[PDB]
Formats: C-alpha cells, structure tokens, sequence
C-alpha cells in the first residue's frame, strides 16, 4: 500500500522479521497480473516458517 | 605392540564407515530443493513436489 515506489535500478529492500507472516492480506489488493511462486506454493504460505 | 589386532579393527571400522556413509547420504539433496520430505510436502503441491 505504499504511495511512492522506487525505480527498477534502485529497487527498495525491506526486511521482514519478528512478526506473524499472514499472507492473506496480500489477496486484499487488486487482481495480480502475475503470481508465480518458485520453490513454494501460494496456497500453503500461511503454514510455512521462513 | 600396536596394530597387532588390526584385521578385526579394519572390518569393524569398514562396517561403521559404511553405516556412517549410508546415514550421511540421507542429508544429501540430489538436485532437490531440500533433503527432508516433510520440508517438501508441506511446502510444494503434490504435482510439483513429486
Ligand atoms: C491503499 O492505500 C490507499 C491510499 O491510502 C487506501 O485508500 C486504500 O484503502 C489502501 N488499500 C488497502 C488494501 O489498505
């Protein structure tokens, strides 16, 4: 939900730690153009521990 | 005198080393993303985890 995003040559880098990773809030946004997942399944992200 | 009973010691050491190699090959990921079946089944879908 950030208002201003960074360019592709200077992409931002946020670190997620010490929090409950509830990926259900991601689906609340607009329909995605590409939701490809590599090495993980998009359905079982809420049960994994990273 | 040392190495007097080396014949039986060699046999038992070969057996122990074969067992250690067999148990160490379990942790070797042969091209897979992980060496644990639980880390693959609980992370990937069946058609991709197979
Ligand atoms: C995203 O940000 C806009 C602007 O603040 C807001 O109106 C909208 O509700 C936000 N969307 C979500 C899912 O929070």
């Amino acid at each position: 939900n950030a208002t201003t995003f960074a360019s592709v040559y200077a992409w931002n880098r946020k670190r997620i730690s010490n929090c409950v990773a509830d990926y259900s809030v991601i689906y609340n946004f607009a329909p995605f153009f590409a939701f490809k997942c590599y090495g993980v399944s998009p359905t079982k992200l809420n049960d994994l521990c990273f | 005198t040392p190495s007097a009973l080396g014949k039986l010691q060699d046999v038992v050491n070969h057996n122990a080393q074969a067992l250690n190699t067999l148990v160490k090959q379990l942790s070797s990921k042969f091209g897979a993303i992980s060496s644990v079946l639980n880390d693959i089944l609980s992370r990937l879908d069946p058609p991709e985890a197979e």
